[PDB]
RNA sequence: UGUACAACGGGGUAUUGUAAGCAGUAGAGUAGCCUUGUUGUUACGAUCUGCUGAGAUUAAGCCUUUGUUGUCUGAUUUGU
RNA sequence: GUGAACAGCCUCUAGUUGAUAGAAUAAUGUAGAUAAGGGAAGUCGGCAAAAUAGAUCCGUAACUUCGGGAUAAGGAUUGGCUCUAAGGGUCGG
């Protein structure tokens, strides 16, 4: 099956767990769960925020 | 018979005062602390310095720490016989965190 | 959802209550579409007749040309934001609710379809399907 | 370790006996009794119990080694990078 | 007198989102001193970076427990 | 102190701490809150609640007894921090 990945958090995401977003065009986010997923609707960026994997990378944390 | 104690304990506070109504909060940890003291050397008279008293409600009714060090002390009762022999008697212990103590007999001298 | 649908649909929740308004997605011109009606609709005391996606309702349009305006025609829904649960374990939603104007056998009247629909919506109803652009 | 110590050779700063440490352009004095009833009239330099002292003379070349070399505050650790920027500090937050 | 129970403490498990303190040739400018700037610096100064997915919270109806301390005989009635 | 403010909100001088208590935390309640998609389809009737609100700027209709209407409608900004400029009095030519 099938794991994928979250579109705001990185977070590693298991079948039937949390929500999946069609935008207004064609795009589509998946949430691991209604945390990740509100943050979204607040228009955060994942840059901004600590616990993101897309924040880790910006920051060199971890590597 | 029974025997002349002291001890350390912490308590804690948090979990007893769980969802309590915030206005007689700080009243239960006063009633919590009492009870509490009846299990450990059940001596069912209980007494509060009133230091302690300062502790629990530093932070006001709503306020109440979550963890307390508190130093109890079985003790004799005197004249006038109460239907115990024996008492007890908290009072606190002044320390920069109660977290991660255990429990202590302090030796008495 | 109705007749002139091929084949059957999983029960899906019902996101769109009597007298709700979604927009129009095909080329007819018209802003709006407003439900009266749905076609599956189980009759019961003071429940509204809920649509949901790919299913079959009346439908008027407030918003438009005075030509498709002020009559009642059958409508299908193509997007719908209540979110429901596939059986594949996922939870999805759209972002609106949207439909496609069609005849009683589900044949279109608009030649196209803005923004993307759902599969459940696309496989009952293939004459949709055709004018679709990607789905879910 | 090695990079401050070939930083602070390359500098030279051997900071004279008679010569006031504290103010900017390295004031000249004709004896060591002079610029100090000067560093404690302007700047505030005051040496702990005169009444005891053996290497007052030495105690003037340790504090000339805080500012000299390896280029240190007297009290914040703070670390200039030229003889300007420990003198222009002290100066600064007093 | 137990593979006993509890009060603490240890872990796991989670919730938040990076603590205090210290340090910082990070920091819009502004005010001082100069060798007057291919990176001149010194002070005041929102914020930022590093120790730091860090601190805090974690059962009150979570999980677990080789640790610390402690509890373990009062009352009443019942007969074919 | 906030602020336009004798508003609300917190504190000082003074004054109370007095209005039966404990133990729990079911239904029904009274007072108070929040709710996915829909948005009056409820109801005799938007009844009740919700939303809007301060300010500074821009913009502001039919109609009018020419005074209004008008805060009409309708848009943008608002923290903290470092700066910049403008805005005065007294005394000596
Ligand atoms: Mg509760
Ligand atoms: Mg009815
Ligand atoms: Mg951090
Ligand atoms: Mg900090
Ligand atoms: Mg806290
Ligand atoms: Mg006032
Ligand atoms: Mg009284
Ligand atoms: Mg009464
Ligand atoms: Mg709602
Ligand atoms: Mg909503
Ligand atoms: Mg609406
Ligand atoms: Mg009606
Ligand atoms: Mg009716
Ligand atoms: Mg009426
Ligand atoms: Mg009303
Ligand atoms: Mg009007
Ligand atoms: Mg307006
Ligand atoms: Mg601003
Ligand atoms: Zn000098
Ligand atoms: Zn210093």
């Amino acid at each position: 099956m099938k794991v994928e990945i979250d579109s705001f958090s990185g977070a590693k995401i298991y079948p039937g767990r949390g929500t999946l977003f069609v935008r207004g065009d064609s795009k589509i986010f998946r949430f691991q769960n209604s945390k990740s997923a509100s943050l979204f609707k607040q228009r955060k960026n994942p840059r901004r925020i600590a616990w993101t994997v897309l924040f880790r990378k910006h920051h060199k944390k971890g590597i | 018979l029974k025997d002349v104690v002291t001890r350390e304990y912490t308590i804690n506070l948090h979990k007893r005062l769980h969802g309590v109504s915030f206005k007689k909060r700080a009243p239960r940890a006063v009633k919590e602390i009492k009870k509490f003291a009846k299990l450990h050397m059940g001596t069912d008279d209980v007494r509060l310095a009133p230091e302690l008293n300062q502790a629990i409600w530093k932070r006001g009714v709503k306020g109440v720490e979550y963890r307390l060090r508190l130093r109890i002390s079985r003790k004799r009762n005197e004249e006038e016989d109460a239907k115990n022999p024996l008492f007890s008697y908290v009072e606190p212990v002044l320390v920069a965190s109660a977290k991660g103590l255990q429990t202590v007999v302090v030796e008495e001298d | 959802s109705g007749n002139g649908a091929q084949g059957t649909k999983f029960r899906i929740s019902l996101g769109l209550p009597v007298g709700a308004i979604m927009n129009c997605a095909d080329n007819s011109g018209a802003r709006n579409l407003y439900i009266i009606a749905v076609k599956g609709s189980g009759s019961r005391l003071n429940r509204l007749p809920a649509a949901s996606l790919g299913d079959m309702v009346m439908a008027t349009v407030k918003k438009g040309k005075p030509e498709l305006r002020k009559k009642v025609m059958p409508a299908i829904v193509v997007r719908q934001a209540k979110s429901w649960r596939r059986r594949d374990g996922v939870f999805l939603y759209f972002e609106d609710n949207a439909g496609v104007i069609a005849n009683p056998k589900g044949e279109m009247k608009g030649s196209a379809i803005t923004g993307p629909v759902g599969k459940e919506c696309a496989d009952l109803w293939p004459r949709v399907a055709s004018n679709s652009g990607v789905v879910v | 370790a090695e990079r401050v110590m070939q930083e602070k050779l390359r500098n030279r700063v051997d900071i004279p006996l008679e010569q006031c440490l504290f103010c900017e352009h390295n004031k000249h004095f004709k004896d060591v009794e002079e610029n100090l009833e000067h560093m404690f009239r302007t700047h505030g330099f005051y040496i702990p119990e005169q009444k005891y002292l053996v290497d007052k003379i030495g105690l003037v070349k340790y504090m000339s080694e805080k500012i000299g070399l390896g280029n240190i505050c007297i009290v914040c650790n703070y670390q200039g990078r030229t003889l300007t920027a420990v003198r222009q500090h002290m100066l600064a937050k007093r």
